[PDB]
């Protein structure tokens, strides 16, 4: 006891130290791992891409939703979305199953979120810009869309639709 | 006087805790990736 | 003047409980709206009720407004000054600048009436986080950053009081409370600059009707600066609490002076350079910076892990000193018959399941699995809500006393078990609902029992979520009677009131002079603190300043 104890206590909270490192370095492993095949897909665009919301619904892709699927490679379709007060545009968003989908979401009002249940696709939607993600749609069916981020007080209603065509 | 087993015992079950919780959700992360 | 004369001996008593009042308050009001949020995740609507009883409240959104605001910015905001100045104050038996401290209540009280006004008007429903573009009334920003300037003012006071005892102390090494809140509140200076870069930048600008227009980008990067740190700026105070004062709550002695100056430090390197892990889901933030606060918020896990050992190791050592005898014999020895104690020892059992919360959440690509979900407020009520808060409501039993010379009777006594394990058990509850739902991807900020047929999945959890708010509606209440009664209370017996905050001693190694010394070297680490922030949020803020793009704020609700 009272002084005996205290060499014991600074060599425990050592081994601790040591194992608390060891565990948290694996982690930061296995993060990066995830990091570096396919299903980092989801991780935002880091590249900064304005636009402007006013008239980011007039003009450009996300001003006509018949044309916002875009097919851009062999197996690419560029999906323009639009997330706006209290649902998404287009609904329903209908790309096919196997494809490596690049949705491009932006707002003409205040941030939303684009929350693809079933999926790890979930980027904040920010009036200004373009938040770009890829996602490759497995299997085929229905997801829906939640909006997870608080856009005013239609909020709770906000959904849409993905259909993933067979 | 000893061994302080039961702080050992407390970061054991938290060591656990953290575990199943980081490879659990790994583990969804997948499922849905 | 005065017939309780304390305030011309001992006056920062007076400042000091009438701050933590305010916290309670706070705290009383806020947490009001708390159960019904719980039923909502419950998926039973109670707002047709809470409507009637207090009217003017219009919608959940301007509930989880208050709430948020008045629970989590401003309760702990008073009790973190109440806390981190009246202790490192009395380790040193020196007196506070007394102009300044009462300088500092009233900006507070000031700031937050200036702001609540607003928001019980609900022209400022835009959440705790205030995401423009969702705009409020101006009176909402200049009332909050007021309020928050309200701690420069405490950083300045502290730093005065640490300044003078050196001068009358030269070759002596900074006393561990008075150490820990200067670490502290220079910490929380760095860290506030975010949201004060924030408000005067652009929140007051474009409120006070000077612009049209914030870059959302921007706003919430600022926002998060600030942000993350102010949740170490909750904890902090109840670490204190918890390493020194606790551990003789509980029969004992603190095992380590260094291990918590130690922690602290890190608190002060770690705790303010790692908020972009709450912009894993952001556009135009690039995925290597995200990954580098990935790692530093990993990094920032340890310190409150090695707390884990030191303070596990404290109770366990009083165990054994109260003659506990198996591997878990040192636990029942403790003393479950104490407030001051049940409370902070219950907030630490589900920090452990809070922290497992925090790591997932910090590993980046992981987040894309929980982000924005009911995931969320469940990792956080374990943290603040149960750790923080608790904490707070066990050492009304002893800093009540102190402060007011008020006694606890053993009735009040047994109330305060009650209500502490009340509580407890229902943050476990919740923290079950929550997580689970959180899950099933139920989003967050949602009056989800206004689309009750749409998670389907959820059924299960929500029963947690509506039975957790039953208890902590009963919970609240038991301490509502029991704070309006052990201070509604004329029986003031202060032979206990002059009576010393009940710290712990030391158990001193040979080790404990050369390093202690090291950590010491405040000055020096606070540089190394701004190092890290500018180049963390450095080559970032670069950009985003290079680049803005201002649009114009909606009011939605
Ligand atoms: C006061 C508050 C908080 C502390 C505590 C806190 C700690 C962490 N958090 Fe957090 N948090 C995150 C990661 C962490 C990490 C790594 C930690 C670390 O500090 C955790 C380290 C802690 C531990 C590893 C626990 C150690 C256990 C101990 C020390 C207890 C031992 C028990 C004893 C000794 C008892 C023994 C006694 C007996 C009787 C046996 C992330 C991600 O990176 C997000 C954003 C996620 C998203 O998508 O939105 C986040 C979101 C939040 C926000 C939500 C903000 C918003 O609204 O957007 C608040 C509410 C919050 C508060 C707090 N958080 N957190
Ligand atoms: C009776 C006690 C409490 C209950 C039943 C409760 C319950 C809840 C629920 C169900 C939600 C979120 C629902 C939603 O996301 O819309 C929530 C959010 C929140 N709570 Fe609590 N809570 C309580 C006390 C506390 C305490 C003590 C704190 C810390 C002081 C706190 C801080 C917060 C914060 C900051 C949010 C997030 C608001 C936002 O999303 O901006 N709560 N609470
Ligand atoms: Cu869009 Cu909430
Ligand atoms: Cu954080």
């Amino acid at each position: 006891d009272q002084h005996k104890a205290h060499k014991a206590i600074l060599a425990y909270e050592k081994g601790w130290l040591a194992f608390s490192l060891a565990m948290l370095f694996v982690f930061i492993a296995l993060i990066a791992y995830t990091l570096a095949t396919h299903t980092a897909g989801v991780i935002p665009a880091g590249k900064l891409e304005r636009v402007d919301p006013t008239t980011v619904r007039q003009e450009g892709p996300w001003a006509d939703p018949a044309q916002a699927v875009v097919q851009t490679g062999p197996n690419q379709y560029t999906v323009y979305v639009l997330a706006f007060a209290f649902g998404y545009q287009p609904n329903p968003i209908e790309v096919p199953q196997g494809a490596e989908i690049v949705f491009k979401i932006t707002s003409p009002d205040v941030i939303h979120g684009f929350h693809v249940e079933g999926t790890n696709i979930n980027v904040e939607v920010l009036p200004g810009e373009v938040s770009t993600v890829r996602y490759t749609f497995k299997r085929p069916g229905e997801y829906r869309i939640i909006c997870n981020q608080y856009c005013g007080l239609g909020h709770q209603n906000m959904f849409g639709t993905i259909v993933v065509k067979e | 006087e000893e061994k302080p087993k039961g702080a050992l015992a407390v970061i054991l079950v938290l060591t656990l805790t953290i575990l199943v919780f980081w490879l659990g959700v790994y583990a969804v992360f997948f499922a849905r990736g | 003047s005065e017939i309780s004369r304390v305030y011309e001996a001992y006056p920062e008593k007076k400042a000091t409980l009438y701050f933590l009042v305010l916290g309670f308050l706070a705290l009383i009001v806020g947490s009001l709206f708390g159960p019904f949020q719980a039923l909502n995740y419950g998926n039973v609507d109670a707002y047709p009720l809470l409507k009637r009883l207090l009217p003017f409240v219009q919608s959940y959104y301007q509930g989880l407004t208050l709430h948020g605001v008045l629970n989590a910015i401003v309760f702990t905001q008073l009790f973190a000054q109440a806390i981190m100045v009246y202790l490192p104050a009395r380790e040193l038996n020196m007196r506070p600048n007394m102009g300044l401290m009462w300088l500092s209540w009233w900006m507070a009280f000031i700031g937050l009436v200036v702001a609540a006004l607003p928001l019980l008007a609900n022209e400022a429903t835009v959440l705790y986080t205030f995401y423009p573009p969702l705009k409020g009334h101006w009176a909402f920003y200049l009332g909050a950053s007021v309020f928050v300037l309200s701690t420069w003012v405490s950083i300045y006071i502290v730093l005065d009081l640490w300044r003078r005892w050196k001068a009358a102390n030269p070759g002596k090494v900074t006393p561990l409370v008075t150490y820990m809140a200067v670490v502290f509140w220079l910490m929380w200076f760095l860290a506030s600059l975010g949201l004060v870069l924030e408000a005067v930048l652009f929140l007051l600008p474009w409120s006070f009707g000077l612009v049209e227009g914030v870059d959302p980008l921007v706003a919430r990067t600022l926002f998060w600066w600030t942000g993350h740190p102010i949740v170490y700026f909750w904890l902090l105070p109840a670490y204190a609490i918890i390493y020194t004062i606790l551990p003789k709550q509980a029969g004992g002695r603190l095992v380590s002076d260094p291990m918590a100056r130690l922690a602290f430090l890190l608190f002060l390197l770690l705790s303010t350079p790692v908020g972009f892990h709450h912009q894993f889901a952001d556009p135009g933030i690039d995925p290597t910076w995200k990954m580098i606060h990935s790692v530093l918020t990993l990094f920032v896990a340890v310190p409150s892990l090695m707390t884990a050992f030191t303070v596990a190791a404290s109770l366990e050592f009083a165990g054994r000193l109260r003659g506990g005898r198996g591997l878990f014999g040192w636990i029942r020895a403790l003393p479950w018959d104490n407030p001051a104690f049940v409370a902070p020892v219950l907030g630490l059992l589900g920090f452990i399941p809070g922290g497992a919360g925090g790591i997932v959440n910090a590993s980046f690509t992981l987040d894309y699995v929980v982000h924005n979900t009911a995931w969320v407020p469940g990792h956080f009520h374990l943290q603040v809500a149960s750790l923080v808060t608790l904490t707070a409501m066990g050492s009304l039993y002893w800093l009540l006393p102190n402060l007011t010379g008020k006694p606890i009777s053993d009735a009040q006594r047994r109330l305060g078990l009650a209500v502490v394990w009340l509580w407890f058990l229902g943050m476990m509850i919740m923290a079950v609902g929550l997580h689970w739902a959180g899950l099933l991807n139920v989003p967050r900020r949602a009056y989800i029992a206004q689309v009750p047929d749409a998670y389907p999945h959820a059924a299960v959890p929500m029963v947690f979520n509506v039975l957790a708010g039953i208890v902590l509606l009963v919970a609240l209440l038991l301490f509502i009677y029991g704070l309006f009664s052990v201070l509604l209370s004329r029986e003031r017996k202060p032979e206990l009131a002059e009576a010393p905050l009940p710290f712990a001693e030391v158990i001193s190694g040979p080790e404990d002079r050369r390093l202690v010394l090291a950590m010491d070297r405040i000055g020096f680490w606070f540089a190394v603190a701004a190092i890290l922030v500018v180049l963390a949020y450095g080559p970032t803020l670069v950009q985003l300043f290079g680049h803005l793009n201002p649009v114009p704020g909606w009011r939605l609700w």
